[PDB]
């Protein structure tokens, strides 16, 4: 998650400078929700273990 | 006759001078936009970078 955070940000900053389009930016917030529901899945796994 | 066929072409000589002048206009205005692009390019690169 910290990794595909970073990565969003630097999309963004990009994008706000003028070197890409919305798609970009649009595919990083996609990749990084993901990883948010991959995290909570692993909590949620945690406390069924436990 | 002979004297004015020199003179004649000596004039036509000058005025190719003349045009040799904006040819080479021309290509400074060239060079300007290759640097203007290239200021633009770190100008935008330059932020993401802090």
């Amino acid at each position: 998650k910290e990794a595909i955070y970073r990565q969003l940000d630097q999309t963004t900053q990009r994008f706000n400078v003028g070197l890409v389009a919305i798609t970009d930016v649009q595919n990083a917030r996609a990749q990084y929700d993901t990883v948010l529901a991959n995290e909570l899945t692993a909590r949620n796994n945690l406390d069924n273990a436990v | 006759e002979k004297a004015k066929t020199a003179l004649a072409s000596s004039v036509r000589q000058t005025h190719q001078l003349m045009i040799n002048s904006k040819q080479l206009q021309a290509n400074i205005e060239v060079q300007k936009i290759a640097l203007a692009k290239a200021q633009s390019d770190y100008n935008r690169r330059v932020p993401l970078g802090n």
